[PDB]
């Protein structure tokens, strides 16, 4: 699945079989992927993010 | 400051991070090599604007504030430059945020240099 989000004004699309790391911020979930051997940066809102991704910050929550 | 492998070792199993959230002190010590090198004054830009600081190469993003970084939360409620000191506790205590809430994977050298070896080597031969 993909996650769809704006960084730096600009489209981006992350598979989430990339991302190794979740937080929740306020009413946004915070993700660090994996860019090609780099840490990559994203957010999304809890009410915009793919299921997929909640599953992960819901299994990272205990 | 550029630590020596055993002076950071013995450094950070005093601020508490041997066994920290499941990691034994090996995987830190590893992790620091491999993004700074054991320099507390490494920085170095990510592309999308941000920069990374420290011992660490903690991220401006989230956990310091640097001046210079679009929607920056300051999880850490510190200047990025703290994180450039002599004295590691601003670093080991943001560090500890990142991992309370998970892992290690957080960081691009842990995964990349660490995850997966014989991590207890680096603390090998050091007295702890």
């Amino acid at each position: 699945v993909k996650v769809k989000f704006f960084w730096n004004g600009e489209e981006k699309e992350v598979d989430t079989s990339k991302i190794v790391w979740v937080k929740r911020a306020g009413k946004s979930v915070l993700f660090i992927y994996d860019d090609n051997g780099k840490n990559g940066y994203g957010d999304v809102t809890e009410k915009d993010a793919p299921k997929e991704l909640l599953d992960m910050l819901a299994r990272a929550e205990r | 400051k550029v630590f020596g492998r055993c002076e950071l070792a013995a450094a950070m199993k005093r601020h508490g991070l041997d066994n920290y959230r499941g990691y034994s002190l090996g995987n830190w010590v590893c992790a620091a090599k491999f993004e700074s090198n054991f320099n507390t004054q490494a920085t170095n830009r990510n592309t999308d604007g941000s920069t990374d600081y420290g011992i660490l190469q903690i991220n401006s993003r989230w956990w310091c504030n640097d001046g210079r970084t679009p929607g920056s939360r300051n999880l850490c409620n510190i200047p990025c430059s703290a994180l450039l000191s002599s004295d590691i506790t601003a670093s080991v205590n943001c560090a500890k945020k990142i991992v309370s809430d998970n892992g290690m994977n957080a960081w691009v050298a842990w995964r990349n240099r660490c995850k997966g070896t014989d991590v207890q080597a680096w603390i090998r031969g050091c007295r702890l």
